[PDB]
């Protein structure tokens, strides 16, 4: 119903952390709608225009010698500071995956099926999910959602295996995750 | 002890 | 290759006069400041015991962001934002198990501006019992994402839709979820 | 595989309002996805969008003949090409196919999704409505919206949430500019 | 706004790939096959009503390539960042056993415009009757592409669109089978 | 056909 034009300003104060806080990169970024127009990159050490829209800000801000000395210290006063504050519940956050395995379809053996490995509730995002048939890795016929961020400091991923289940077979889903000291495996005996 | 907010300058009017 | 990124993301929108201030660690919200109530709101209750933030510092950032918007609006010769409609997906938190409480997640992704009406529908009727949501989370492409949540007990008697209104959409978008007995 | 990549794009854009009554021409140059210089018919010269575009904005705006040519493009280029394509693009009309099925085989008095799939049509503007014993149903309608097939056809799936009873007839009605009157497809509840 | 026509071109190094196409409201009117030097109409019928001299395209692409080598050096050899694709599989029409149909693989929001696409039936490459679009432009300067597989629906077959792109850590399969 | 599409040319870059 609205008849009216919208205008959006964004700002992103980014702290990028490498090997702990050994190397830190501070990036102050300014955006008009989705267009970055000017930034301070600690690697560069002054404001730079990202687009021509940016130039009056970059020239004017780069004339303010105390604004520069302050932005130049931010890796320490802002980035390293905030890392110390949140480290214990962000960096150190680890939540086990829950692993469920089921056939996508209920049906007799000797028919094509998808075996679902649902891996849920885990943190952080890095994970490896592998499929095995009678102890041998299945590298073909694997369909993954990839990583789903749930927005509540947990992730999930569904890794499906294409197969024709036969009477002898045992299928194992194996998960590796920073929360786990050794790999977590769940079996499905062809039913 | 808590999180610091980074401030930002006003633009070239 | 980087281990971690913390982002203090801010926006101001005209003529709606909407502001947002939030911290983000590896894509997840630590907190935002409610501008109206001038208070730090932690994404998980637990975080408010692990750390603190003075809501005050945010109000001043937003006022300098409103001023800069108005400079950039003129500088751009009143060039407006182009609406980008959201992609919407409805998933469970975990696999559906009879007698196990679960959560429907409505993932609203890759949209701008950051203004959106989201309703949960159970059998075509609005639900508010136990619903919750995020503010607008920043993307690396300077679009937004947002999450809404509905706790439920699994039932073949119920169907759900997440109904999203955005200016980039011609019509309200309903994304469907049901757990089939088949 | 391994070696790094560099990408140039150019976009010659023509924007049409009320037929060809208003036309806006934009010549756009990109390095990766970064727009670095453009010509906008509403501006009448090249402008650097980024630092990297200033050389080309200064080299090209100094060319009186280039500028005169770019300023006539709304005519020689935009209106011209609209004219060439008009009969098979602007005026393209392709007849929809309409199919109705339940999403699931269900018994009666279970909830089902009745799918009205509308396929193979052009242009994109379409109206799909659901009726229950010929009364329009406005709640419980779930649409994909328009899907572009990449072959100058669209499809859309418009679904109705319902609990069909014995006897009940549902109808999906499709209106489209290829049609002189609505197409209707019936589903009778098992 | 009623309509938009875009003549979109790219040149990519060091692959030496160029494209020239027209886009009307998100659909391809035509592109020029740089290798065969010929105008390729998206639908046969188009080439009956309109023409394009392919030579103009080769000339534009030659200038785009010279301009890329200037920009490359001007950028100080700033390379492109890989953006991996979203992939969606759907049918052309509602599926009926033994009723000829088409699977569509829609590859979206990616750069650079280089991708390997394989149709897999039961884990095995199929190519009978396949076809594909060139890279179609997006308003965010990323690319779109469609691949097509005609098929006879069957309870014995499953299908995957397998997509390889430099921004994916591994190949991405999107699954389809008859329900 | 009835008529030929015009290809819009682009200027060469400042080298
Ligand atoms: C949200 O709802 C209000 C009033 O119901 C409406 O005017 C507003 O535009 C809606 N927002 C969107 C993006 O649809
Ligand atoms: C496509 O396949 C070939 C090998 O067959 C490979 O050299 C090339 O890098 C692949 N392209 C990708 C992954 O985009
Ligand atoms: C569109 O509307 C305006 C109203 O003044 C009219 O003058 C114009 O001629 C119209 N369209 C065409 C195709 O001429």
């Amino acid at each position: 119903g609205d008849t009216r034009p919208r205008f959006l300003e964004q700002v992103k104060h980014e702290c990028h952390f490498f090997n702990g806080t050994e190397r830190v990169r501070f990036l102050d970024r300014y955006f008009y709608h989705q267009e970055e127009y000017v930034r301070f990159d600690s690697d560069v050490g002054e404001y730079r225009a990202v687009t021509e829209l940016g130039r009056p800000d970059a020239e004017y801000w780069n004339s303010q010698k105390d604004l520069l000395e302050q932005k130049r210290a931010a890796v320490d006063t802002y980035c390293r500071h905030n890392y110390g504050v949140g480290e214990s519940f962000t960096v150190q956050r680890r939540v086990y995956p829950e692993v469920t395995v089921y056939p996508a379809k209920t049906q007799p053996l000797q028919h094509h099926n998808l075996l679902v490995c649902s891996v849920n509730g885990f943190y952080p995002g890095s994970i490896e999910v592998r499929w095995f048939r009678n102890g041998q890795e299945e590298k073909t016929g694997v369909v993954s959602t990839g990583l789903i961020q749930n927005g509540d400091w947990t992730f999930q991923t569904l890794v499906m295996l294409e197969t024709v289940p036969r009477s002898g077979e045992v299928y194992t889903c194996q998960v590796e995750h920073p929360s786990l000291t050794s790999p977590l495996t769940v079996e499905w005996r062809a039913r | 002890a808590g999180f610091k907010g980074e401030q930002g300058p006003k633009g070239e009017p | 290759k980087e281990e971690h990124v913390i982002i203090q993301a801010e926006f101001y929108l005209n003529p709606d006069q909407s502001g947002e201030f939030m911290f983000d660690f590896d894509g997840d919200e630590i907190f935002h400041v409610d501008m109206a109530k001038k208070e730090t709101v932690w994404r998980l209750r637990e975080f408010g015991r692990f750390a603190s933030f003075e809501a005050q510092g945010a109000l001043a950032n937003i006022a300098v962001d409103k001023a800069n918007l108005e400079i950039m609006t003129k500088r751009s010769n009143y060039t407006p934002i182009t609406n980008v409609p959201p992609e919407v997906t409805v998933l469970t938190n975990s696999p559906v198990e009879l007698r196990e409480p679960n959560v429907l997640i409505c993932f609203i992704d890759k949209f701008t501006p950051p203004v959106v009406n989201v309703t949960w529908l159970r059998n075509g009727k609005p639900v508010t019992t136990g619903v919750s949501e995020t503010v607008f989370l920043p993307r690396e492409d300077h679009l937004f994402r947002k999450f809404h949540y509905l706790p439920f007990l699994p039932s073949t008697e119920d169907v759900y839709d997440c109904r999203v209104e955005h200016w980039g959409l011609d019509e309200p978008l309903l994304k469907h979820w049901e757990f089939d007995a088949s």
